């Protein structure tokens, strides 16, 4: 009977979670990690992938 | 757990002002108004 | 493996091949020394809003 | 060897010290993909081939 009320509450958390998992993706970068972007390459070649 | 991952990653959750007692009280005082003055409590004096 | 953090003795079962763990948004979650094959989890130090 | 039987190597278990090689004669090339050269021998490596 609840639903319409429940649906709100659902939708919030679906969208926290989808941007969370956005933190995985890498854009065309070498890594999706920035410590290890800066600790494998030259600051000059470094700023494309950041 | 799932809170906790979210929080270490800079997204937070805010209280709402009004508390869930404050709301029943809303709700009582409404319902108190409606059985013992009908509907003249919400046109001036009940 | 460059971070900041707090490190402390973490109760993760790891079976002798897994070497480090991972959480939910896919990022480092504990480790193991490699000079006593114990497994420490990291946290992030205390912060908020004002 | 020649070019057509190129001769691979495998390098495990040590301790990886790129400093020591500008001992040759100046050499013409020396070029890497993914990684910097500049006194980036603080990482570490799975194996080398
Ligand atoms: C080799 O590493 C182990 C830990 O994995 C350490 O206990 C030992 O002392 C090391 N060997 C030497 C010769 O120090």
């Amino acid at each position: 009977a609840l639903g319409k009320l429940q649906d709100v509450v659902n939708h919030n958390a679906q969208a926290l979670n989808t941007l969370v998992k956005q933190l995985s993706s890498k854009f065309g970068a070498i890594s999706s990690v920035l410590n290890d972007i800066f600790s494998r390459l030259d600051p000059p070649e470094a700023e494309v992938q950041i | 757990d799932l809170i906790c991952a979210q929080k270490f990653k800079g997204l937070t959750v805010l209280p709402p002002l009004l508390t869930d007692e404050m709301i029943a009280q809303y709700t009582s005082a409404l319902l108190a108004g409606t059985i013992t003055s009908g509907w003249t409590f919400g046109a001036g004096p009940a | 493996l460059k971070g900041t953090g707090v490190l402390t003795e973490s109760n993760k079962k790891f079976l002798p091949f897994q070497q480090f763990g991972r959480d939910i948004a896919d990022t480092t979650d504990a480790v193991r020394d490699p000079q006593t094959l114990e497994i420490l989890d990291i946290t992030p130090c205390s912060f908020g809003g004002v | 060897a020649s070019v057509y039987a190129w001769n691979r190597k495998r390098i495990s278990n040590c301790v990886a010290d790129y400093s020591v090689l500008y001992n040759l004669a100046p050499f013409f090339t020396f070029k890497c993909y993914g990684v910097s050269p500049t006194k980036l021998n603080d990482l570490c490596f799975t194996n080398v081939y």
